[PDB]
């Protein structure tokens, strides 16, 4: 798990040639799951009259 | 006397998460036989 | 669009009006400097883009003396907390400066020969952007998202609320003549005078000018003007009436919105190398974070307010580095060796030591 | 960060890390980022001669 | 009669806060210097000071450009100030003196009977008293010490700002539909040029004259320049330059950083008192002042340390020596003479080790 690291390898079967394959991760997410509690903002006081 | 929210809390609030079970995605640039393409993928055991 | 046309405004107590306290008409109780850019967001008993008939005037301010809205522009009008502020625009009880830092918020202006004047306690701060805590913005930089008291005064959601006014004393309306009391309601404004000392009197001088008896001094009959037509906010410096005071809503103006503000951008440091080390002498012009931390499971974040010129040795490895000086981006390190020695001894001890 | 060789000279060697910047957009300006001026610096971070 | 800043001509540019916002204004600062000792600040203005809109020599005035225009405005109405007002004491060319405090900005700022045009810059002015006393506002009285200040005197001392050619003024208030196309209505008597592509990329170079130019249809796409070139500018960064070779003339920058007697604080008097190898010194501070002790022989064991609170320091002073300065007053210098008080206390106070 690493962008940039350009991984590389064959396939060999053995009546058939090589097979190159090349793979290069550009971006490995990390989505969590989230459940929204609350949101909290400052307050003000409500003075009534 | 009491207590209300403020009126800037449309744009200046903070939200509280309960985060479980993360979905790792990976974005993969992968050449097979001069055959390039670029593709998101999943790693979950079958996301094929 | 300005649809509170039918709102009026008040006198209300401040602690300071230039000799004590008093009743001042441009009193305040509200300031909201919970924004970025120094901007800021007051309430006052005031009214602004409105004349004094109720026509939509621009730049001017309204305010009650006793018993009447009168009109100034804002020119003539002057906030200021520790330095100078800049009244940016007005709108309704709320208006949008562009204050520096203090502990005090003071607004005054002039009358023939009168300063009008409110002087009251509020934190106004200033909040900067960004990891360069600054307190005067630059002239250039790199853009960063911030939140600011937008000159938007639509309806952007938030509202409050405007109430029945509460019944006025006042000890104008009322005279002896001679030696019984007279009132004197001023232009068909009705008047609730209730006197005391055996025969404690209701009243409603509707239209007229009402001579009591049982009665020789003035300071035994309060007399309280009924204007009940114009509406006005929750103070918590005005008496309410007893009913149901809640009448409608207002909207508030210069809410806090989203956009960009020009944040600086700190000098560029000066980076030795070393055996698994970097050197950083750095050179800053205001004051900046330092943020580093390493890229494995122990990353040691390091967080650093720098206020003069520093010098930081940090220890780096081959499991990475990030280095975060002020609004740059983050500019990654990692190690290879050139341990002092040859194996072809001093080597093997400095490339993977205990041994 | 700037020396010459004497006083009415003509020859002067600076090295102030200086790197433009951007101009914001809608306005006509030579930004920078140097070093600070370490003469003024010496002169805070002195001790008596 | 030294104003040959006479060939030059004020300009507008951005400064960040305008009491409005952003803007561009008449009053910008582009530079500012606080390099000197007791306040006293240069400014480099976008506006000269010391002449009129003509051109001809008046004494406490500054010309300024407003959309295109010189206007003047008396000296007495135009105000600065960093963190608490400044005074301006004199002006001359682009630069302006003023007597200023220690603050994070400046901002200038005048008026013109319905406006209010200011300009703020977070530039530090700062406040470098002289002497071994710190002091952020000179006093009354004390003594006299060598400083450096920014002089009052408007000659040419050896140093020069540059002079160059000003690079062609944009305008828009000139390109007008009148009618049903677009006209340019240049300035009287002055030419424009006009740079307008609208299909073709049309260029012309008008002397002077209102023409049509046709097949526009909208001022957007028409975009007219203005073409002054009797007078000369300062290198802004803030306005763009012209194709040419345009680098002429040296005009004097005023007010440098020379010598005079400045007047530094004088600390209260020490009370000293004495004993045996030692000196006890209880120290009365009005401002921060820094003590400066040493020993006359090869270790000199040096201390420095600012005194701001009434503070008491015991000393010690051996046969070979010991100096003591305190604030601007003059060094004191102290030796101990042989002293001390069964009999072996006497021996092992002198030539201990005994």
């Amino acid at each position: 798990s690493q962008a940039g690291i350009s991984y590389n390898t064959i396939v060999n079967r053995a009546g058939y040639a090589p097979l190159p394959i090349s793979i290069t991760p550009t971006k490995i997410k990390l989505i969590p799951t989230v459940n929204l509690e609350y949101v909290t903002c400052h307050y003000k006081t409500g003075m009534d009259s | 006397a009491y207590v209300m929210k403020s009126d800037d809390c449309l744009a200046d609030h903070a939200e509280a998460y309960k985060a479980h079970t993360a979905s790792v995605q990976a974005f993969l640039n992968i050449t097979v036989g001069e055959h390039s393409i670029v593709t998101t993928v999943y790693v979950n055991g079958e996301t094929p | 669009f300005n649809e509170y046309k039918l709102t009026r405004p008040y006198m209300a107590r401040c602690i300071r009006c230039a000799v004590g306290s008093c009743h001042s008409p441009i009193a305040i109780e509200a300031v909201k400097s919970d924004g970025h850019d120094g901007y800021v967001r007051l309430q006052t008993s005031s009214q602004y883009g409105l004349d004094s008939s109720g026509n939509l005037k621009g730049r001017t301010m309204r305010y009650d003396m006793h018993g009447t809205i009168k009109e100034i522009p804002l020119h003539q009008v002057s906030l200021y907390t520790s330095r100078p502020c800049h009244i940016v625009d007005g709108h309704g009880y709320f208006l949008l400066a562009r204050c520096p830092a203090g502990d005090s918020i003071t607004m005054e202006f002039k009358k023939d020969s009168v300063r009008h004047s409110c002087s009251v306690p509020y934190e106004v701060k200033f909040n900067p952007v960004g990891r360069e805590l600054y307190t005067h913005p630059p002239e250039h930089g790199v853009e960063q998202a911030c939140q600011v008291y937008a000159h938007d005064a639509q309806n952007r959601g938030a509202y409050v609320e405007m109430h029945l006014p509460g019944s006025e004393v006042d000890s104008s309306l009322v005279s002896l003549s001679g030696s019984s009391v007279t009132v004197t309601p001023p232009d068909g404004t009705s008047a609730l005078v209730e006197c005391e000392c055996g025969g404690t009197k209701i009243s409603e001088t509707i239209n007229k000018t009402k001579q009591f008896s049982q009665c020789t001094k003035k300071e035994q009959c309060r007399a309280y003007r009924l204007q009940n037509d114009k509406w006005v906010y929750n103070s918590d410096k005005l008496p309410k009436a007893a009913g149901a005071t809640l009448k409608g809503k207002l909207h508030v103006p210069f809410l806090l919105a989203d956009g960009k503000c020009t944040v600086p951008l700190a000098p560029e440091p000066m980076i030795t190398f070393g055996f698994r080390s970097v050197s950083l002498k750095l050179h800053p012009k205001n004051p900046t974070y330092l943020i580093t931390r390493q890229l494995a499971d122990e990353p040691h974040y390091t967080h650093e307010l720098i206020s003069e010129p520093a010098v930081r040795n940090f220890t780096v490895t081959e499991k990475g580095w990030e280095f975060v000086w002020g609004n740059h981006p983050p500019k990654r390190f990692w190690a290879q060796e050139t341990a002092p020695g040859n194996p072809h001894i001093t080597h093997y001890y400095h490339r993977y030591p205990m041994s | 960060d700037i020396q010459s060789r004497t006083v009415s000279s003509s020859d002067l060697y600076a090295n102030t890390n200086l790197v433009l910047q951007r101009p914001k957009a809608g306005a006509i300006h030579v930004p920078y980022t140097q070093a600070p001026s370490g003469f003024e610096q010496w002169k805070k971070d002195k001790a008596p001669s």
